[PDB]
């Protein structure tokens, strides 16, 4: 016996007005009902034992996982207004700075500092693209998964920057193989190799709490501090202008990635195993992280 | 200046590389990834038909939203809920309550492409795909959110797939199979080729003309919209297949296809076909669920599939008889044990929809009409024990739906069964037995609803006990009549 | 306690019902009806028989299930003698 | 039969969900596939559109018909399904079929 | 960071200076400011409290017609057109008719003020005034042309004023007097403050209310979204008069107050007065004309117009008397005259429209019901010749309507005359008299279309020719009974 | 005898289907129908006798004045959509460029060149909104006033650009005068004098025809090549980055501004008579333009 | 050709009446009455006479308009006599 | 005598336009101006929400009660009219008289 409430009934027996976050985000995962088959299918299928092991099974514990909170409290629509009006000011920088004829005026050889260290990254983002939709398909909680979606995102909106850059500089200069030699410096050059071979096997870390660690803790804090950071300075002594701009819009990004990621470690943090668990991966993944950082910024200032 | 996207786009998926610190298959392990031992040279020239970029995806797709929400709030007065047929409502509530978390899964069935195709093409229009998904998650989960306040059974938008009600167990055992539960290339085929171009359409636009003549332009609106990204994200499944038949794979791609349309077909013919032919009133059907099955599977999908170098799956003849009854069969179901469905079953069998069914479906009379008529008398006489089940229906192993047939003058019914490793399985078709044998580790150890009701798992091990079991906190939240069986006065 | 599941001519459903180890097809026949005849099903004169489903041959009126080896959850048909 | 005579169709163009897209694209198939007849039909929420074995929407002409500046990529705004494969760009979009049934 | 507007916004509106190279009143001549001689340095002290800027202007009002519109497309398909009740239809006709292009005069009011306003602050909100009726004027001219292939009569959104059509020319002689023919501070007085915070609430969200309740939300959403800007733009004129009344001009201020709220009753009376009492159906009538007046008019405005320091005007009992009487003779007016309208007015008096007028105002029965009971009879036993004129309603010289009074059991009827300059003129009330008598210089000289009619300007000299003068084209075009005359099957 | 028509009868006939522009800009000014009287009051009220000399009588004639068209084709919609789209776009640069402290970073008394040469532009912006607002009103189609419309918001735009930048330069170097000189300068400093001597006879120049190619051909081309384009010159030179980046952003509109204007003179020229008109304003104007422009640079240039 | 204003009594507007010079106010009061009774006011018994607008004096029925001084688009009322 | 009544008012506070402002507003009133009385009539297009004197309506409660992120300039989307002078900024919107009637 009993009457409408004024919202789901798992957001009912709390004093506040549920938001529009509350309301489109909570606890949508019903996978995690039934420990012993996470899918409605044989226990045992194969997706079954895929979950029961690299999600249910991670070391790292809690009991309340949908209780997390995007300290942004995003949703798909105003996921949108944000990013069309960041990349919409991106787009017109882009724009008037070609209008300018801004790529000319780059100091004497810089646009070969751009084919060898930075048009490649597009492999880079992309890596971080697939691993941020790896840990979105395994998170324990939809608030969890959706800051992964939206970071999915992030993660192709710097590839693309890239990739039209990439092209656009191509057109002022082109004889530096731009566009052109990016997957052989990926694979080839040893400045790139650090970060690959980071990024090949972080991509095969499938417990999800050690690919979240691994990605948000290590992998991207390592991008901002030892990638983005230095190509600014970088740009700066090459008479760059448009670079340092486009980096601090990517850098935005990042900032975000790294908020929600720190509320979900004070999220992890409540129960008390959790803090060594994090950090182990933390310093399982951190020399990697170092050796990817060190190759890249040798390769970006030598000669 | 901008440069035109023509000129960049290729760059944002040169993506693919040559692993060295770890092998290509634990990059792309064929569990995950369904690659079918194809190299990874040879998905370099995946290209999807139905191009979009990170610029013009925010952009367009806040504009979409904008005017999703606009209506909806330009029109929260225009009293729908209390206005419209209660068969109309029920029809809302299916909807949300089957639909809305689906979606939500379907996020991880883009993920998984996202993450582990082979073709970077697929992996980025799998990122779009992911991004829509959370879209009409979100969206179907706010739109009935409003009507919580009305109307408890709108709780079930988000908490059926919560449940075990035992249509939420037959949506999840079909998500899970053809969209949570297979590699990146399943997903691909089963999902955005077979389910995403042909079925999807007869839920997000046949229902849409329907809502359109009930007047509700709110839902109409907003699931139309719904389909212009289905429109784009579906486009994955394509230049899949085609990569598939040209490296030697016609048959595996074929059998996927197969299996995912008919999966997906027994499903429908349970939310809506009923909806079309019945809940939805007589004079807001735009057309009959036969009709809409005709335009948007036979005509549009059908011939899709042909075009793409594929066949008629060997069940072709077997599918069109089915349109023909097996939803009339479905919906009596659903009408006769509405008390264990989180929505208000309306009978729509006065003597003028009757006339139309018949219409619609020469001979409807002389078989489920049969069964109606039964029932009209029983509720005439006000015989209303008569008019609730007091046993359980016998469960499909496969769809999770009842085992139906042909009532009345020409009675036809035939359950399809299998022993195997020591169990009694029962099948609705002989195809679904046949999608049960391509792959049983997938299915062999789930037990349906009545299998758990037989083995002790369901306590007390009664038709209510099985109704607390299936989630259902109040007499209120269980379906009813829509119209409280006033439509017997007009018989 | 024997479940099986009875398919009653003319109805449009399956269904599961359960009956008793010693009874005989009459009284499964009547069991079933029971969820059937007067519900969806017009009542009519003649003997109702019960056959495996699909099966051409009646089991007679007096067997029992035990009698008949059917298996729990096996699927049986209920129809009146032509 | 009913099956059959409904399969052997090589029918393709777009489906345009309600709103202020569907006269200009009606108008826009007239204008662009001249000598091919276009084919309608309305079921209120959205319109079929068809022509035979290919149909073809340019930018140019749509922008035309639709009064307003137009970018082919927000036909999707209002673009609720197609029948045909589709091949798009900046200036058009074309549906069409490899096979002819 | 960015910094918030209250730190910027004094330097927006730091605009004024000294002139050297001409004087101030060569910069600001009075015939255009209005400025009565207040010096420059007073108007600094000018504080528009409804603040505005350009970042947010582009941007709010961007998202406001992203609304509107994608209402509009979301609703095309409702078939309101065809099946409104006819008095709905002609409800539309009229307001977008005498609506459209006087939206787009206001964009001169303000243009007016944004160019010779001493104060700076009036100056820019004039800017965005400017702007908003823009927006009015081009919304209001899309919106209608949809209809123009349903019925020449939409064709008037565009043609009524370019028209010697008699409402027309009234709408213009109104809009010419307070917006477009006076100095920048009469207008910041009689337009914004006078018109737009008091009677345009009556049409834009009076309305509104029973457009809502007629299912037409198009258009319910389209001005109820527009009133909005007015919201905020009609704030220019309160601070305008407190400057006025603190330097000394408050008797001026009070006069120009007193005549436009006149000149606006009375064109209200002819416009809106029929349209929720009469054509409006019953059904849909929010609240009676009077009811919305008391609400809108007595009980919002007069309010606010007294906590400014201004008096009730002193023709206020006149005022209420004529809220009770006016409308309903102007009704009638323009139902007998229906051919020189372009809608088609609903004669709005059905048996159980009649009980409604009894009930919304006692009486109506034995003084207007008389003359309906007449035509009612004459339509009845078909005397058609009876129920349209052959000869010219007397019009006024002011508002140019028709001279009327309280027909039936206690006939009273008034015309104030005056003679001036070797002219007769006819006025309709003491207060129109009044208004002439204010500024002759503004009127004396203007033929109504009766004076026209009698001075040989309207050839040939017959009702027919002053139906072609009037610019109407086809019979079609003409105005017509709404339900050509079935409502007298109900009496 | 006739039947409905798919637009309004003035656009009825012509092949083309009616454009957004068409339906809800072409020909709104009744007040052109009556050439005795303009306004639905006395024939000699004094707003008619306004009209009839200023606009009725201007030397600059045209049988078809309706026919102009806006090369853009704006309406309030589009306008407003592209002006959010470059509005949010130099909001954004404020934003990051005060981020970044942009403004401590000019050379050494550069706030004392933009106390003195710019924040006092927010009068001469104020000023080309009200004569832009003068033009609008005198108009004689409406398509021409709706472009003068759009241009008065475009220079409060501008107006509003330099009074948030005068601010927040004011809060990096508060000692300069910054938001508290400007209307003594315009009042007093001599280079401000050629200006403001030039906008207020300009703004006394009531023929609508003269007010708009004084407006439009004469003043605004000046405010662009000789204020504008050497404002952006001297940032170069002194270190700053945004206001040249502000200032095309500004371009943008008045290269708008200047788009329109040549078109309504082509539509003018059709006349023979009027080229004879249009340049005698030209030269009776270009004097005190080029005095202006003069005392303007040499005020920028000098020490 | 004379134009007046009138107003007939219990009717709800004034109209403008083309009379004639020459007219008795009892041919004025039929003229008006044409465009008036049966169409808005009822008919009734009694002598119609004609009045200068509001005033309490009424012009002698067999007065003529020029007889009676009265200007070009004066207003008239139509009344009964008491 | 009614017209009278009618005048001798001191209510104050917006008039809301149908949409997703309505409720909001009002509890945002009922919230923020705690022991005044909130009235509100609906007619359906628009809520006239009233006090006496005054009523204050404040961003952060407007934001709680909408749900979503909310700046004050953008209640003008649907904020249609109000009764009462009115003072606005960043923080709140206040509608009030100067006087009492
Ligand atoms: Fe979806
Ligand atoms: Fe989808
Ligand atoms: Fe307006
Ligand atoms: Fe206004």
């Amino acid at each position: 016996s009993k009457k409408p409430m004024r919202t789901w009934s798992h957001l009912a027996e709390m004093r506040k007005k549920p938001s529009e976050y509350d309301i489109v985000s909570r606890k949508l995962h019903y996978s995690t009902n039934n420990p012993d088959s996470p899918w409605e299918l044989s226990p045992d299928s194969p997706m079954n034992l895929w979950y029961k092991q690299y999600r249910n099974a991670s070391p790292l514990k809690h009991d309340n996982w949908d209780a997390f909170t995007d300290p942004d409290q995003l949703v798909y629509r105003t996921y949108n207004l944000m990013q069309d009006g960041q990349e919409s000011y991106v787009q017109s920088l882009f724009d008037q700075f070609n209008e300018r004829e801004h790529d000319q005026m780059v100091r004497e050889g810089w646009e070969h500092t751009m084919a060898r260290c930075y048009s490649p990254l597009r492999y880079l983002f992309h890596c971080l693209q697939m691993s941020s939709a790896y840990v979105q398909q395994m998170a324990p909680a939809s608030t969890i998964s959706n800051c992964c979606i939206l970071q999915t995102a992030d993660s192709l909106r710097w590839l693309t920057h890239t990739a039209y850059r990439t092209h656009e500089l191509s057109l002022t200069y082109p004889d530096a193989g731009l566009g052109e030699h990016e997957r052989e410096l990926w694979e080839k050059e040893p400045g790139w190799q650090g970060l690959r071979e980071l990024m090949e096997k972080q991509l095969t870390a499938f417990d999800w709490g050690e690919a979240f660690v691994s990605l948000n803790l290590v992998v991207k804090p390592m991008i901002v501090e030892s990638i983005f950071k230095p190509l600014q300075q970088q740009a700066w002594e090459n008479n760059d202008t448009l670079l340092p701009l486009l980096i601090d819009s990517q850098l935005k990004d990042a900032e975000r990635h790294s908020r929600w990621s720190k509320a979900l470690v004070k999220h992890a943090l409540e129960n008390p195993d959790n803090h060594a668990v994090i950090e182990g991966w933390i310093e399982k993944w951190r020399p990697l992280a170092d050796r990817a950082a060190e190759a890249y910024l040798s390769m970006l200032s030598s000669d | 200046a901008m440069h035109p996207r023509k000129d960049w786009y290729e760059l944002t998926r040169a993506t693919n590389w040559t692993p060295s610190y770890v092998t290509e298959e634990q990059l792309f392990p064929e569990r995950m990834s369904g690659h079918m031992g194809i190299p990874l040279e040879k998905w370099e020239s995946y290209d999807e038909p139905y191009k979009t970029s990170y610029p013009e995806y925010v952009s367009i797709q806040r504009e979409k939203d904008a005017g999703a929400y606009s209506v909806k709030a330009a029109l929260e007065r225009a009293k729908i809920y209390e206005n419209s047929d209660p068969g109309w409502i029920s029809t809302l509530k299916s909807h949300y309550g089957a639909i809305a978390v689906g979606e939500y899964a379907a996020v991880t069935g883009e993920g998984r492409m996202a993450r582990f195709s082979k073709a970077p093409g697929n992996r980025n229009m799998a990122t779009f795909g992911m991004m829509d998904e959370l879209r009409h998650g979100q969206l179907q989960l706010f739109f009935p959110h409003e009507y919580c306040k009305k109307d408890r059974q709108f709780d079930w938008a988000w908490r059926a797939y919560h449940s075990n009600e035992w249509a939420a167990i037959a949506a999840k055992h079909f998500f899970d199979d053809i969209i949570t539960g297979r590699d990146a290339i399943s997903v691909a085929i089963m999902l955005t080729f077979s389910f995403e171009t042909g079925f999807t359409n007869m839920q997000f636009l046949g229902l849409a003309a329907d809502a359109a003549e009930a007047g509700d332009y709110t839902f109409a609106n907003l699931i139309s919209s719904i389909q212009t990204d289905e429109s784009r994200h579906a486009q994955q499944g394509g230049p899949a297949l085609q990569l598939l038949i040209e490296n030697g794979k016609r048959e595996e791609a074929q059998k996927k296809v197969d299996m995912a349309i008919w999966r997906a077909w027994r499903l429908f013919a349970v939310l809506t076909g009923p909806v079309m032919d019945y809940y939805t009133p007589l004079e807001d059907r735009s057309q009959s669920f036969k009709e809409f099955m005709y335009e948007w599977i036979i005509g549009q999908f059908e011939r899709s599939l042909i075009d793409l170098g594929l066949d008629k799956p060997w069940y072709w003849d077997l599918f069109l008889k089915d349109i023909d009854e097996l939803h009339h069969s479905y919906h009596m179901g659903v009408w006769y044990w509405r008390t264990t469905a989180w929505w208000n079953p309306a009978a729509g069998v006065t003597p003028e929809e009757r006339d139309w069914l018949e219409e619609k479906y020469p001979g409807w009379n002389k078989r489920w009409g049969r069964c109606w008529d039964v029932i009209t008398e029983n509720v005439l006489n006000d015989r209303m024990d008569l008019v609730s089940p007091e046993t359980l229906p016998s469960v499909c192993n496969m769809s999770q739906i009842p085992l139906v047939g042909v009532p009345g003058d020409d009675w036809n019914i035939e359950v399809f069964s299998l022993e195997h490793n020591g169990r009694l399985y029962h099948f609705g078709s002989e195809v679904d037995r046949w999608v049960f044998q391509q792959d049983p580790v997938q299915y062999q150890n789930h037990m349906n609803i009545v299998d758990r009701f037989l083995a002790g798992q369901i306590q007390p091990m009664t038709l209510e006990g099985a109704l607390k079991y299936m989630g259902f906190q109040s007499i209120e939240e269980m379906g009813k009549d829509a119209h409280d069986f006033a439509w017997a006065d007009k018989c | 306690a024997f479940p099986v599941h009875a398919a009653f001519e003319k109805d449009f459903l399956v269904q599961l019902v359960v009956v008793d180890l010693n009874d005989s097809m009459d009284q499964v026949a009547e069991k079933v009806a029971y969820h059937c005849v007067n519900r969806r099903v017009a009542p009519r004169e003649g003997v109702m028989r019960v056959r495996k489903h699909r099966s051409t041959e009646l089991f007679p009126r007096d067997m029992t299930i035990a009698e008949s080896g059917l298996n729990p959850t096996e699927v049986i048909d209920v129809v009146f003698e032509e | 039969t009913l099956a059959d005579q409904a399969l052997h169709n090589n029918n393709v163009g777009p489906i345009i969900r309600a709103g202020d897209l569907v006269e200009p694209v009606i108008e826009t198939a007239e204008i662009d596939n001249p000598g091919k007849e276009i084919t309608v039909e309305d079921r209120r929420a959205y319109v079929r559109i068809a022509a035979e074995g290919e149909l073809i929407l340019t930018r140019k002409t749509l922008e035309e018909q639709l009064g307003r500046p137009f970018n082919m990529q927000e036909l999707e705004i209002n673009l609720a399904s197609f029948a045909g494969q589709i091949q798009a760009d900046e200036d058009q979009i074309r549906f069409y079929f490899d096979k002819t049934m």
